[PDB]
């Protein structure tokens, strides 16, 4: 590979599914033959490291090296600490107004379906907030064949047997079998009351309705609300309810969960639940019991209260 | 374009000429005053950025040529006078004018044209003495202009510009120093006499290899291309003709054994290279060892004495690359294509050499010679990277016999023949260069000064060498080890084996052939290790073997083993330990040097046969400064680029600056910060050529983008190590602070800065304890200590310690405050300590764990003896009492600094000001206003508060603001339209920057209120009352 | 073994196995057990911590046992207990719920039946009242030496020690001792609560010499006359003094070696400490109040007939 | 599936068989036109989701209930 491309000039080599010719093995826990060795992949790659290397000082034109993985970090820390990367361009996400072009093209993919009635997509994307380029393949694949013997005649498209589908072929391939159940509430299903719902409304959709304001303005961003909660009552609904937004990435926590009488009880819950929260998109989080998460300790009482504090 | 040169007597001031050819290829009646562009051939890497020239018409000048002044260079006309150049017209004329220059002058003028109250006085006496005109003029950053007298000091930030006084400063300097004496630019002076300079019949001078490459099309006389060819000697003055014949004419002197004829050439008018030497290419001083004083004289022959040598045969060197089969061919091929392309004098006692790239390698050929035509190939593809040696050897002679100096090899008439080897030993670099001719793959030049380690090595070689030259045998060998990954350990060996003129064998262990494989082969691998080595010894002069990363295959017993692990390990150890003390006897004073990486993991039985230990540190500030200088040179960016326009660094770069914000950085690491800024740069350059633009002639390195990189070196550090980054913190982000900034720079900053002033005393302070209410600021110190100094940054979040198991301690704080003292000079920062380190007295039930975490963490804390690793611990507390004994002024954490209620008068204000940084506001109400209309006992973040629910309010007005022009927009336009299209299709940039007027202000003052209240206070005046019990 | 060896040809008795040192303070003496190695020629090995206790119930033991493993063979050597209050607390019924069976372990083995080990056990903690009757014997571990803090002259003698500030054979008053020794006055004016609070003293004392000599160095050359004011009749912009970094940085390009200085406080540009710089933080000297630790102590000393 | 607790040679020999077959899958759907497949699993999970997007249904086939028992007794008792 080196010398074909140092003969044909101006080159660039794909490389891909690194893992397999260049992974590290899995990065496995405890360091028999790991500590102070190498496994044979990294004896590859300081090779072919060293041997584009001495190319590369000759002529910063000659060849360039590309590396499709799974994640940055991932790879072979090898990789980094000799400085052979320089860049990080992840491909994050399809997004809104693409994602309805994207499915057009896939509609006219082949064995044309010749589109729906009436819509025309945009509201379409309603179900398909989570999914994938390979994704809306296979679900138009699907819309097709379970349009095509549910009428006799052909192609027409109707909104409730689309809507029919997206209920349980359920594509979520990043997300195993199932994992949801919670559906009760809508963003505009206010049960209760907007007595302040003002607020909380205008922490919530201002920076997604007038966004870079934000960015000119060196602010943190103001958010943080706590709830009054006089009646032991609201919330639940609530919060379900602005989560319920979908313009987000909700996760559960509840109070009384975290006070195992474990002495680490606050490790292993609380940083691994916001490590969660990292892991996600950020987004709400939801607490709530505080009368017994953080009694005012005052340094006078310094319980295993104050651990987890 | 080519264009013929001449220079002109000088004005200096005086413009040069344009021709009348140019001025019609190129013909502009709207500018007759046409500013040309002109490239300067010289000796040097690539031609140095060209110069522009104010020029005056002339008819008079014969096709393509051109004169510009002599002295503006410097240069006399009584040196030779170049006759070419290039020159290229500057499009539309386009020229920028300076921004600022600045010049020195003699104290004497200086004083004299100061005596002058009106500046415009002295603004008539640039014209009167200098002849100066704005607009007109073109001037140069650093030009001396008269020798002993005025001198512009800089351009900036262009090289090169227009003036003119109604935007030119016109600075001038004092030279108090008299440096003008010295800054002279006259590079010729009239010797006393040119007879009794030596005589005639015998000069002797210092011989020199040429610092740089020279090739045919730049030397003034016509050689042949297929005779003639390769050798030639290079003269600097009226020495030319000390020796009788001129220029152009063959000498052949030397200062022992048998002659050897060069062709001796006059150096080209503008060089840099220094005076009363002789010049010669690697080629003649490599027969030459030491000697420096050569032996001159006319010493002509009459052309060529041997026309024919009917059969040669040459031999190669030994050495490293010159015995493996994946070379043999290429080597071959080279060696027939260096011969036959050109007909060439050649001697026994003399050598050859000859350069290739090593990366065409596996590649053969298959057509282009022997079957093909004699000129067969572009070597601007066909590229070069290594050189080898090869001794001419014995040669066929005919009848005539003694002159062998002129032996020559007819294509048709004569062959070359193989015998196998010889041994000689290579230049010592100390002397010359060889790397710098031929441009290849560097190796940094250390100094001995400077490097301990270097010294060290270096004489350990020096004297296994001279030792054995005299009659004493030495089996010296060294391991290197170090605690970090990346320091140079193989440069120090090469660069050594340079500086002493020893030769190496090259090898790396990770690419033999197989790994530490189960089936035992470490007889295939351990035979091909000597196989490999083996093979140049018999020829080999003094030479090392250097193994890189030894490492990998002297494993160590003990993690899990199979007998055949066990078997593996014991052989190994044994066949290398034989190995390598067989070496010392099947050749003499010839020495293993090896290199680890975790001197832990190298075997006992191993570690006790070796000889020396070198330890290799990542590098001091002192050293930086050196490795900056030499990948910033000129030479070290220029090699890696293609395109003609050069590149060059502003001399406005502080090296003080880089050195100190590259602190901890490996090497490694400071080459990816150079070449990442060259990156940058070109893209401005990029930039820049969208439009017609200035500043094409060369991008520069400049010292923001430089900076700006050691963020990204830092980071790309952190990924690999330490994984958490920090958002930016910026020093002025903080204020009214004043005392606490005194103590915390008194603390970080003047101990560790000026260690050649500063005792460095046997114990240092180690820390930085803040303590007092929250919202004081005691968390945003450590993010802008992490912003602003060169410091890492690594913590803990209060009880991240504490773990499930029992023996909590080695899970967490050992490994991580160990993993402190592992990394480079860092910070380790603590918050809640009164909840990570319990007063131990009051002891806890539900075993105790407090103790054990308070325990370790004074044991690997305090003490510090031999431990000054610059481990600063800064951290901050709520309310200090219930701090351990360890805070007992033991000087182990108990630096204690106070944060609190700040002064009324203007503190509040130093505070809403701060938080005003990059914060806007644009009219009469003045922060003073703000600062005294916010009654006082709020406090610190509090104000913070004030701002962000103002700021809030006012994107709030902003909001409805702009909910009333859409709602005004789809009343009469676009009336199905919601968001994206809208904003998408609106432009603001008045409104955009969202200025508050004010107003915000006050509601910000009704809404908000304390949020620690005075019955709040009490409860930390208390503590603050005990002043830790004092 | 390095005075007596010709004496002691053959003691009918085991000799003296050890020393627990322990001081109501921070032990300093935490200082001296580091520094009677090299005071010595002994080797030296430490169980700094709690180091000895493990997750797995398995290691604890298999851990301490390995350590006088590795003492019992570099024959010549003083091992060290960094905080014996860490591991060794009175005995129950499982008052560390887990693995205790280490201070058995220990009892098993601080003499045993070998008793003479030529190593010798070396401890230090603060709070030994922790410790038990079942662990301090004669026939055990026993010496406890009291430390206490370096009342009236013996301030000046720790003071004076520092000061002399002598190591390496070369620059050998480190610390620029102030030129008449004027210590008397200085020491007792100074109120003494440990060791260390006087050697920080003294090292922020060097600290502001070396300010006073740092912030005066510049000024005082430029009192009797300025410089590298290149005035040039400015005009236009007010960078009169703006430009003098600019200037400075390309003006200035002189480079020197093996550079000499005599003038110094009889090191290379050190400033002198004075008595003034002491005494003005007599009152930075900051105590930490806890004398009921004398209380503590008058247990043990009430243990102590004597 | 494809765990920790195996060899990565033995899971590429896995990796091997699910990618031909998923290429066979197809293949029969280029040489054989009008080719239909139909797959049994008797626990879902195990299939890989590599495999379980070359779906184009699933049925859940449950245990029967009264109404087919009835009907399923009746096939067993007649004569
Ligand atoms: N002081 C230095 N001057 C010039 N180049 C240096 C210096 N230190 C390191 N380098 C560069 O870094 C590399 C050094 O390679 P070397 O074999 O010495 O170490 P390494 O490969 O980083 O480490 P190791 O062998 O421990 O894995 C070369 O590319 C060299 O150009
Ligand atoms: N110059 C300044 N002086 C004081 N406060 C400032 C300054 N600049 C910013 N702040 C504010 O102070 C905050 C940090 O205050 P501080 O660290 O004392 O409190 P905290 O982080 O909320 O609490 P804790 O100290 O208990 O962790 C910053 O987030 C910012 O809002
Ligand atoms: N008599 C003494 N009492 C207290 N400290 C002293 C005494 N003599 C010297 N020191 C100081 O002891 C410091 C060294 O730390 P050392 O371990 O000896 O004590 P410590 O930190 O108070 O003890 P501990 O390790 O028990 O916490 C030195 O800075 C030295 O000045
Ligand atoms: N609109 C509503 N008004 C009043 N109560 C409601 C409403 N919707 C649900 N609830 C009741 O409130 C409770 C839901 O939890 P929540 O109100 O948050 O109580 P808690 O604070 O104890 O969680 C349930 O009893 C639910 O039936
Ligand atoms: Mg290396
Ligand atoms: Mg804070
Ligand atoms: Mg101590």
């Amino acid at each position: 590979w080196c010398s074909f491309c140092y003969w044909y000039g101006p080159s660039l080599i794909v490389l891909d599914n690194v893992e397999a010719l260049f992974g590290k093995p899995q990065a496995n826990d405890g360091d028999p033959s790991n500590n102070g060795q190498w496994d044979n992949a990294s004896k590859l790659l300081n090779f072919f490291i060293n041997q584009v290397t001495k190319i590369f000082n000759k002529d910063n034109k000659r060849i360039r090296v590309l590396f499709s993985g799974k994640q940055k970090t991932q790879i072979n820390p090898l990789l980094f600490d000799k400085h052979f990367v320089s860049e990080t361009w992840s491909l994050r996400a399809p997004d809104k107004h693409a994602r309805a072009k994207l499915l057009e093209y896939f509609f006219s993919k082949n064995q044309i379906m010749k589109l729906n009635r009436d819509l025309q997509f945009s509201d379409l994307s309603l179900e398909t907030e989570g999914f994938s380029p390979l994704d809306l393949e296979i679900f138009t694949e699907k819309i097709f064949y379970d349009l095509q013997l549910e009428r006799d005649c052909d192609n027409v498209v109707t909104r409730e047997l689309f809507s029919k589908s997206l209920s349980a072929f359920t594509p979520s391939a990043l997300r195993g079998v199932k994992l949801t159940k919670e559906t009760n509430i809508k963003w505009g299903d206010i049960g209760a009351l907007a007595n302040a719902k003002d607020v909380l409304l205008e922490t919530l959709e201002w920076p997604t309705k007038y966004e870079p304001i934000f960015v000119n303005c060196p602010l943190r961003l103001r958010s943080g609300i706590l709830l009054y909660g006089y009646p032991g009552c609201g919330k639940t609904l609530l919060a379900s309810a602005v989560a319920q937004q979908c313009g987000l990435n909700f996760i559960s926590v509840k109070g009384p969960e975290i006070l195992n009488k474990f002495i680490g009880a606050s490790e292993q819950n609380i940083r691994e639940l916001f490590e969660r929260a990292q892991s996600v998109k950020p987004c709400i989080l939801f607490f709530d019991e505080f009368d017994s998460i953080a009694p005012k300790r005052g340094h006078d009482s310094t319980g295993v209260t104050d651990r987890v504090v | 374009m080519k264009a013929s040169l001449t220079f002109s007597l000088s004005g200096i001031y005086a413009p040069c000429s344009i021709s009348r050819d140019i001025y019609l290829e190129y013909g502009d009646k709207k500018a007759e005053c046409l500013y040309g562009t002109i490239r300067l051939p010289q000796y040097g890497p690539g031609c140095t950025p060209g110069k522009i020239v104010h020029c005056v018409l002339d008819d008079s000048l014969p096709f393509c040529s051109i004169v510009v002044p002599s002295k503006l260079f410097g240069f006399m006309p009584t040196q030779p006078t170049m006759d070419f150049c290039y020159f290229e017209p500057i499009l539309d004329n386009v020229v920028p004018v300076l921004d600022s220059v600045t010049f020195l002058i003699n104290e004497q003028l200086y004083s004299k044209l100061m005596d002058l109250p009106q500046e415009m006085q002295q603004i008539q006496f640039l014209h009167y003495k200098y002849n100066i005109n704005s607009m007109e003029t073109v001037v140069h950053s650093r030009d001396i202009l008269t020798s002993g007298l005025c001198q512009i000091l800089n351009c900036s930030p262009f090289p090169q510009g227009l003036v003119d006084f109604t935007e030119t400063q016109l600075i001038l300097v004092n030279d108090t120093e008299q440096k003008l004496s010295a800054l002279k630019y006259a590079n010729e002076d009239e010797e006393y006499a040119l007879p009794k300079i030596g005589t005639n019949s015998a000069l002797s001078i210092d011989l020199e290899s040429l610092p740089c490459t020279i090739s045919r099309d730049l030397l003034r006389p016509a050689p042949h291309i297929n005779d003639d060819n390769s050798i030639y000697a290079f003269t600097d003055a009226e020495t030319l003709l000390r020796l009788d014949v001129t220029s152009g004419s063959f000498i052949t002197v030397s200062n022992m054994g048998c002659v050897r004829l060069v062709k001796l050439f006059v150096l080209l008018l503008p060089n840099g290279f220094k005076k009363r030497t002789i010049y010669a290419p690697p080629k003649i001083i490599a027969s030459f060892p030491d000697c420096s004083v050569v032996t001159i004289s006319k010493s002509n022959i009459g052309h060529t004495d041997i026309p024919i040598a009917n059969q040669v045969f040459i031999s190669r060197v030994g050495g490293w690359l010159q015995s493996q089969k994946c070379f043999q061919n290429i080597i071959l091929t080279t060696l027939k294509k260096f011969f036959s392309e050109s007909k060439r004098i050649l001697c026994q006692n003399d050598l050859i050499p000859i350069a290739f790239d090593s990366s065409m390698a596996d590649l053969n050929i298959a057509e282009e010679n022997d079957e093909s035509d004699d000129e067969d190939e572009l070597g601007q593809y066909y590229k070069n990277d290594s050189l080898v040696w090869f001794f001419v050897t014995s040669a066929e002679l005919d009848c005539f016999s003694k002159d062998n100096s002129h032996f020559i090899i007819d294509p048709n008439r004569t062959k070359l023949i193989t015998t196998n080897i010889t041994n000689r030993r290579p230049l010592p670099l100390s002397r010359s260069n060889l790397q710098r001719y031929y441009g290849f793959a560097e190796t940094f030049y250390y100094d001995l000064h400077i490097f301990p380690y270097v010294r060290q090595l270096v004489n350990i070689l020096e004297t296994s060498f001279n030792c054995s030259q005299r009659g004493i045998t030495l089996n010296a060998s060294v391991l290197l080890h170090s605690t970090t990954n990346n320091v140079g350990k193989a440069t120090m060996v090469r660069f050594a084996s340079k500086y002493l003129g020893i030769h190496l064998l090259e090898i790396d262990c990770l690419s033999l052939t197989s790994n530490s494989r189960q089936l035992d082969s470490t007889s295939k691998i351990i035979g091909y290790i000597r196989a490999k080595c083996e093979n140049v010894l018999p020829y080999a002069s003094p030479a090392v073997i250097f193994l890189a990363h030894l490492d990998s295959i002297l494993l160590d017993v003990n993690a899990n083993q199979d007998p055949e692990a066990i078997k593996l390990q014991k052989s190994i150890n044994f066949e290398m330990s034989k190995l390598l003390d067989d070496f010392t006897f099947k050749f003499p004073g010839t020495t293993f040097v090896g290199s680890v990486n975790n001197i832990d993991n190298v075997p006992s039985s191993f570690r006790s046969h070796m000889r020396f230990e070198i330890l290799v540190p990542v590098p001091s500030e002192a050293q930086r400064l050196r490795i900056f200088q030499w990948y910033l040179s000129s030479h070290e960016l220029n090699r890696d680029v293609q395109q003609k326009v050069p590149v060059s660094y502003m001399d406005n770069i502080s090296f003080s600056s880089l050195s100190s914000y590259s602190a901890g950085l490996t090497p490694l690491d400071i080459k990816s910060i150079v070449e990442t800024a060259r990156m940058t740069a070109t893209a401005r350059f990029y930039q820049e050529s969208k439009k017609c633009g200035w500043l094409p002639q060369s991008i520069l390195i400049t010292q923001e983008d430089l900076s700006k990189a050691t963020s990204k070196a830092r980071n790309e550090f952190s990924v690999s190590i330490g994984a958490p980054q920090i958002p930016n913190v910026t020093w002025d982000d903080i204020g009214g602070i004043d005392f606490v900034k005194g103590e915390i720079l008194d603390t970080i900053d003047m101990p560790l800065k000026h260690p050649e002033l500063f005792t460095s005393g046997m114990k240092k302070r180690s820390g930085i304890l803040f303590y007092g209410p929250p919202g004081t600021g005691k968390t945003l110190m450590a993010k802008a200590i992490a912003t602003n100094f060169s410091l890492n940054f690594f913590s803990v979040k209060g009880p991240e310690l504490l773990n499930m198991y029992i023996g909590e301690s080695e899970a967490n704080v050992r490994r991580v405050f160990q993993k402190a003292r592992e990394a480079k000079p860092c910070v380790i920062f603590f918050d809640q300590i009164d909840s990570v380190a319990p007063k131990r007295g009051n002891q806890g039930d539900s075993g105790g764990v407090m103790d054990r975490i308070v325990s370790q963490l004074l044991a690997e804390l305090d003490g510090m003896s031999t431990d000054a690793d610059g481990v600063f611990v800064i951290g901050a507390t709520n309310r200090p009492d219930l701090l351990d004994e360890a805070l007992l002024r033991p000087g182990r954490f108990d630096k204690l600094l106070y944060l609190g209620i700040p002064d009324t008068d203007t503190k509040q204000l130093n505070i809403l000001e701060a938080l005003t940084r990059k914060f806007v506001l644009d009219n009469d109400v003045k922060l003073i206003e703000l600062a005294k209309l916010c009654p006082f006992n709020y406090t610190g973040a509090d104000f913070y508060a004030l701002c962000s629910d103002a700021m809030l309010n006012a994107m709030s007005r902003i909001a409805r603001m702009v909910e009333k022009k859409v709602s005004q927009h789809n009343e009469l336009t676009g009336e199905n339209i919601s968001t994206r299209r809208w904003f998408d299709k609106i432009a603001t940039k008045e409104d955009t920057k969202v200025v508050v007027k004010m107003e915000d202000f006050l509601k910000a003052q009704e809404q908000l209120t304390p949020s620690v209240s005075r019955a709040e206070l009490n409860h930390y005046e208390a503590v603050r009352a005990n002043f830790e019990g004092a | 073994p390095t005075k007596y060896e010709p004496i002691f040809v053959n003691c009918p008795l085991r000799l003296r196995s050890g020393i627990l040192l322990y001081g109501y303070p921070g032990c300093g003496k935490t200082l001296l057990a580091s520094a009677v190695a090299q005071q010595c020629g002994l080797n030296f090995i430490s169980v700094k911590g709690p180091e000895i206790l493990n997750k797995f119930i398995g290691a604890s033991e298999q851990n301490i046992r390995e350590l006088f493993e590795r003492a019992q063979s570099v024959k010549p050597c003083i091992l060290f207990f960094d905080e014996f209050d860490s591991i060794a607390p009175k005995r129950g019924h499982d008052s560390t719920g887990v693995t205790d069976r280490v201070v058995n372990q220990l009892l098993t083995q601080m003499d045993g039946a070998e008793g003479l080990d030529g190593v010798y056990i070396l401890a230090a903690t603060s709070r030994p009242d922790l410790i038990d009757s079942a662990l301090l014997r004669p026939g055990r571990l026993d010496k406890s030496v009291i430390c206490n803090i370096p009342t009236e002259s013996e301030r000046l003698d720790i003071l004076q020690a520092i000061v002399n500030s002598k190591d390496k054979d070369t620059g050998q008053k480190k610390f620029a001792l102030e030129k008449n020794a004027d210590l008397k006055l200085i020491a007792e004016k100074t109120a003494g609560f440990s060791g260390a609070d006087l050697q920080g003293l003294c090292y922020n004392a060097y600290l502001k010499s070396v300010h006073r000599w740092l912030s005066a160095a510049d000024q005082s050359e430029v009192v009797p006359g300025n410089d590298n004011i290149e005035y040039f009749s400015i005009n236009e912009h007010g960078r009169r003094e703006e430009n003098r970094l600019r200037l400075k940085t390309l003006l200035q390009q002189d480079v020197v070696h093996e550079t000499k200085t005599s003038t110094s406080a009889a090191s290379e540009l050190t400033a002198v400490v004075t008595i003034n710089d002491l005494l003005e933080a007599c009152q930075e000297t900051k105590p930490s109040i806890s004398t009921s630790e004398l209380v503590k102590l008058r247990g043990i000393y009430d243990r102590f007939q004597k």
